[PDB]
């Protein structure tokens, strides 16, 4: 609406540090559900700290 | 002669009340008004017909009072 704010979770900005929150089971069975999801973090992951920026989970 | 002079000041009363009613009375509704556009900017046009629709009878009694006031400056 025209009411519109200033609010730090609405603002935009540069990335100079980055967090994931992350869900994992568990439970074992569950066949490759966690770790194709871990090595899809893992890749993105790397490629912020390649910029340098330190990741946080 | 005292009746003249009398006469000069009983306009000069009666022409400040009309202008202090007047004056302080669009001020107030002009504010809400203003707080209307800044909050709605797009409904201004709109808020603008409406305010005319009241600032009209504020004007009404007081530019009464004015018309005597002049008529006893005139007489």
């Amino acid at each position: 609406g025209n009411l519109e704010y200033k609010h730090p979770y609405l603002e935009d900005r540069d990335v100079k540090r980055v967090g994931y929150l992350v869900v994992s089971t568990d439970r074992g069975l569950a066949g490759g559900l966690n770790i194709n999801l871990f090595k899809k973090l893992l890749a993105e992951m790397k490629t912020w700290t390649d910029k340098g920026v330190q990741a946080d989970l | 002669n005292l009746n003249m002079d009398l006469l000069y000041m009983a306009a000069a009363v009666m022409m400040g009340l009309a202008a202090i009613g007047a004056a302080i009375g669009i001020g107030i509704l002009g504010g809400k008004f203003l707080e209307g556009a800044a909050r709605q900017p797009d409904l201004i046009p709109l808020l603008r017909t409406q305010f005319f629709i009241v600032m009209g009878l504020v004007d009404a009694i007081p530019m009464i009072a004015v018309g005597l006031g002049l008529y006893v400056m005139f007489a």
